[PDB]
């Protein structure tokens, strides 16, 4: 290639990043955080601990 | 799918065979990974001197 900053678009260099995600029946790790919230008592409530 | 491992120590004073008592044995480490584990072996730890 001959990237060069004087190349219009279309020519300049790109980065170039492809995700892609395995299912395998083995058990699962990755993915994103779960949300929290604050703790409260004496009041019914329904939770998810 | 799931390798556990659990542990405990004890005080001995017995020498010959296994002492005569009980004592439950806590969870010490789960690992989540896939093998199909059918033989094992142990490894020592000779002085090479
Ligand atoms: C968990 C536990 O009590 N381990 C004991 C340790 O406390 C003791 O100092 C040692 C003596 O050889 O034997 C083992
Ligand atoms: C264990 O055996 C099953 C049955 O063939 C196979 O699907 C799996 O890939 C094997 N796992 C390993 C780690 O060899």
């Amino acid at each position: 290639y001959g990237f060069q900053p004087t190349y219009g678009v279309g020519y300049q260099p790109y980065r170039v990043v492809v995700l892609s995600f395995e299912l395998l029946h083995a058990p699962a790790t990755v993915c994103g955080p779960k949300k929290s919230t604050n703790l409260v008592k004496n009041k019914c409530v329904n939770f998810n601990f | 799918g799931y390798f556990k491992i659990y542990s405990k120590h004890t005080p001995i004073n017995l020498v010959r065979d296994l002492p005569q008592g009980f004592s439950a044995l806590e969870p010490l480490v789960d690992l989540p990974i896939g093998i199909n584990i059918t033989r094992f072996q142990t490894l020592l730890a000779l002085h090479r001197s």
